């Protein structure tokens, strides 16, 4: 079971890695403690297929507070994925970075957040605005040091009405606390 | 045919209001 | 400001959960079921629960309760709107809303939940737009979400340009036991299935009373819609300026406007029912249905539900037109009529037995509800005047629409 | 000779036609041309020279040659008068002081013996402010009814909205083409 | 059983092989991997985590798994030791103070009973400054000849130039593949 799943996830075949990822996702949804296999799924994270990347990101987000020490092996992957040409991949990486409740991980995520704050893609801009609010909620001091308030304020006075509304909501949430 | 009343074509605008 | 959107089941098991802020522990869902059971058993059950400092506000679905936990003073209306949008998206993607699809569509369900809301703030809710970026069978997100027009995908092309409208009427009457109607309101529903090429800017025009008064023609038959709720595509500013209904119709069936005005006319169907219920001996149902609608309109599938006794057995129906059947599951007499011409009068004489032993507790008097549906009959008298279909390329549209008259909250209080 | 090829071409549409874009500067001529060609209100710098474009509608290639309203470009409208079949005049109802100048320029351009087959095409540009006149006050001020042997038609078009462009195009097609 | 399909696959090339990329931080490991995969000196930030890539040469897919030399990532090399067939060590001859640390890290990584079939692959990185040692002084200091049951090979590769990469790849292919 667990050994077979680990062997399948540690293989060089994508058809088996996808099946292992799907089984791990179903086990977590079915109510199975799959946090012990978080380090094993870390190796099979940088994959070209977008279907398995989303599952890996969801598992890391749901298995980040449980194993914060094992989450230190994902900062490089997040940094690499924060510059993908596809806006969907960048938005997913930004959402996953802010969803990880790791004290030692949000500190290194300031640079990707700053890079994606001025992203031309409106989806990327909205993802960065949401990630800034998430980081401020997690660490207000880190957000203030990163100087994201000035970037958030300029979001309202820019194009992309959806992105402007997202930035306004993030600013209201930050000011609410 | 269709239950609930046959579909009828609609106009383009109020031709009598210019 | 939801903290974690989760989907429960009928046995208390969380079919799927998706935390958005992480400020609420995932173990609080277990206490939601006991709290709901306690609230239901004491009459204090409400859609918004409260587990200490965490509030569990959710609605009841077909088979699972989409409870969304929250901790701060989040907007309850916003949470309800997000839950409704999620339910609509699930219905659009999955034909059935039950546990059969929750455990079978998790791969796409998780992606849809992640994309719908981030950090508790929803960003995308259009099923048609969302179907171009999240599929269960991924390219860059469409420009429609980034663009202002998020309800009409660009580049749509069809062989023909036909738009089917549906002016569905809702005749709701609240007739008290004394014989008078208290709440008699008719709510319009303009549902259109737009199927055209490109992104046409529809210019809907009807014989509104306000529009007729402004133009100076406030003397003909004009619909006096007290409340008009336009869709997202309908420009609120244009309607506020000079009653101009200009909006881009979406691709598919959607609700453009939902009129709602009071009705001061006599009911289309008048039901005169009597209860000659003997004291544990028998019961008589002298129910007579009078059609006050126009004779040119036929109320197809007329179903006047007469609530019979719950413990009644060996019932006999002596009617004139239409089949009368008693359903023990519903505990009422269904006066089903296939075709009900306007001005017709159907008389029924119910006769059912009753046990000698009296019931232990009272059962109440449910109101009698009719299910009349007369097509091609507009009670409000509102008629579509024009539909300005304008396209940059230039094409000849073929708009269509039909008027359907049905019964909404048309209940009759019993004696 | 045989005209079978011409008949075959005309069976599916062969006539194209032409059009002109003249008027005062900042009169919505460039924006009107962009809306006719693309369908968006594009902001452009003042037309120092000229802009040449084409519009495909009703199986007729309506080529539009935008001409600026600059003083140095006002006398340059005679260059486009050669091999020209149509002419569109863009009025500026939002410039009361420039209305007289536009009328004088139109009269000067309409007093040429070479431009005779070009029918009048008056477009009411900038039809978005309350100060804009109607479709008859502007024509009455410009004296469009006094243009003998000139088929003029006044149409109000909103640069921001685009309403009335289809009506103007249909009128131009009906004036140019005299068939079913 | 039948092995006709395997023979047909091997007739045109079937073996791929693997490789590892470990060493001290700022040792040219990322630049070496970029040169092997792409062929350009790409400047990258320090490897907080790891980089996984593949190289196609001589009909063998030489997959390279770059590993950083950070203190927090030094003990993380055991994660890649599972299902690993090769190992490449990148030395830092330009860091005299870090040479001892790199040698200690290599000895610690070479003292594992699980990583036994991975032959030694010493790459002389940063072979562009006069302070860099030769191919024997570095090996003598590291004691590569004292690694019993270890097939080590020292090769000098210039990060800026790329010379010696082909020789190292050929040596790795000859050590991994024992056929014609
Ligand atoms: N906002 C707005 N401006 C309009 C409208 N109609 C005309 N204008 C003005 O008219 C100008 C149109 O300029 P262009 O579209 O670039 O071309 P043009 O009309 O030939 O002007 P020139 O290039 O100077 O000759 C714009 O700069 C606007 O200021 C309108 O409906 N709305
Ligand atoms: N200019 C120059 N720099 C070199 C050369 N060889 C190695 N370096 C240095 O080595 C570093 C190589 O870093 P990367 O290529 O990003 O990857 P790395 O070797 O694993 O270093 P880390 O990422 O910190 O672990 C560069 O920053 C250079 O400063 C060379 O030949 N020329
Ligand atoms: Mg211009
Ligand atoms: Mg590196």
């Amino acid at each position: 079971e667990i050994f077979e799943l680990k062997a399948e996830l540690n293989s060089d075949k994508k058809e088996k890695k996808k099946e292992a990822v799907k089984k791990v996702i179903a086990s977590m949804t079915v109510g199975k403690d799959v946090s012990a296999l978080f380090p094993d799924v870390v190796n099979c994270m940088q994959t070209d297929n977008l279907e398995l990347k989303k599952l890996v990101y969801l598992y890391l987000m749901n298995y980040a507070k449980s194993q914060p020490d094992m989450a230190i092996m994902a900062v490089n992957t997040f940094v690499k994925d924060c510059e993908d040409p596809n806006p969907l991949i960048r938005a997913l990486a930004v959402r996953t970075m802010g969803c990880i409740r790791v004290d030692k991980i949000t500190e290194y995520l300031c640079e990707p957040l700053r890079k994606c704050l001025k992203d031309e893609d409106p989806y990327v801009r909205k993802t960065a605005a949401v990630c800034v609010a998430k980081l401020h909620d997690i660490n207000a001091q880190l957000v203030e040091d990163q100087g994201f308030l000035d970037t958030l304020k300029d979001l309202i006075s820019d194009s992309n009405p959806m992105v402007v509304a997202n930035a306004v909501a993030a600013l209201s949430e930050i000011a609410e606390s | 045919d269709r239950k609930g009343g046959s579909y009828s074509q609609a106009a383009g605008s109020d031709s009598a209001q210019s | 400001s939801a903290s974690a959107v989760y989907v429960l089941d009928l046995k208390g098991k969380v079919l799927i959960c998706r935390n958005y802020r992480g400020d609420v522990d995932m173990s609080e869902v277990e206490h939601f079921m006991p709290i709901l059971m306690e609230k239901e058993e004491e009459g204090m059950l409400s859609p918004i629960l409260a587990h200490g400092g965490v509030r569990f506000m959710w609605i009841k679905h077909n088979n699972l309760y989409l409870v969304a936990t929250s901790k701060k003073n989040a907007c309850v209306s916003l949470v309800f709107s997000f839950l409704y949008k999620v339910v609509q998206v699930f219905s659009e993607y999955f034909k059935e809303l039950e546990e059969e699809s929750i455990r079978d569509n998790f791969v796409i369900i998780y992606e849809l939940l992640d994309e719908l809301m981030d950090f508790g703030y929803p960003q995308t809710t259009d099923s048609k737009i969302l179907q171009e970026y999240i599929t269960q069978e991924a390219p860059r997100p469409p420009a429609t979400v980034t663009n202002a027009v998020s309800w009409r995908s660009e580049g749509i092309k069809y062989r023909k340009n036909e738009v089917f409208l549906d002016v569905i009427e809702a005749v709701n009457l609240l007739v008290s036991a004394n014989g008078n109607v208290l709440r008699s309101e008719i709510v319009g529903s303009i549902k259109m299935r737009v199927f055209l090429s490109g992104m046409p800017e529809l210019r809907l025009g009807l014989n509104d009373k306000v529009l007729f008064d402004n133009t100076g023609r406030g003397k003909s038959k004009s619909v006096e819609l007290e409340d008009v709720k336009f869709h997202q595509c309908v420009r609120l500013s244009r309607f506020e300026n000079d009653r101009t209904i200009s909006f881009i119709p979406p691709d598919g069936e959607f609700e453009l406007m939902s009129y709602r005005l009071n009705t001061h006319v006599k009911p289309l169907i008048w039901i005169e029912s009597v209860i000659e219920k003997h004291s544990h001996s028998r019961i008589e149902y002298m129910v007579k249905a009078k059609s006050q609608f126009k004779r040119r309109s036929t109320a197809n599938n007329v179903e006047i539900h007469i609530p019979v006794p719950n413990d009644a057995d060996s019932p006999k129906f002596k009617t004139t037109v239409g089949s009368v059947k008693w359903v023990p599951e519903n505990s009422e007499i269904v006066w089903s009529v296939k075709s009900f011409p306007g001005g017709k009068e159907y008389l029924m004489r119910a006769h059912f037995g009753l046990p000698s032993v009296e019931a232990e507790d009272k059962e109440g008097k449910p109101p009698i509800s009719v299910k009349f549906e007369i097509p091609y009959f507009t009670t409000s008298g509102i008629q579509v005047r024009y539909l300005k279909i304008i396209e940059k390329s230039g094409y000849q549209a073929l708009p269509w629409v039909r008027y359907i008259t049905q019964n909404g909250d048309y209940q009759l209080r019993t004696q | 000779g045989n005209i079978f090829a011409n008949l075959f071409k005309g069976l599916f549409g062969k006539k194209e036609m032409r059009i002109l874009m003249v008027g005062l500067d900042a009169a919505g001529k460039t924006t009107i041309l962009y809306k006719l060609k693309l369908g968006e209100i594009v902001t452009t710098i003042p037309t120092i020279g000229f802009n040449v474009e084409t519009v495909e509608y009703k199986n007729i290639s309506f080529t539009v040659w935008d001409v600026g309203g600059q003083d140095k470009i006002r006398p340059l409208w005679r260059h486009y008068f050669q091999n020209t079949q149509g002419l569109i005049f863009v009025v500026d109802s939002n410039d009361r002081e420039r209305v007289n100048e536009a009328r004088e320029e139109l009269m000067r351009m309409l007093a040429e013996d070479e431009l005779r087959d070009a029918v009048l095409l008056v477009f009411a540009n900038k039809q978005d402010l309350p100060n804009a006149m109607n479709a008859a006050e502007i024509t009455d001020k410009l004296g469009l009814h006094s243009l003998r042997h000139r088929n003029w038609y006044i149409q109000a078009t909103c640069a921001t909205s685009g309403d009335g462009l289809y009506e103007g195009l249909d009128w131009l097609s009906n004036q140019l083409r005299n068939q079913k």
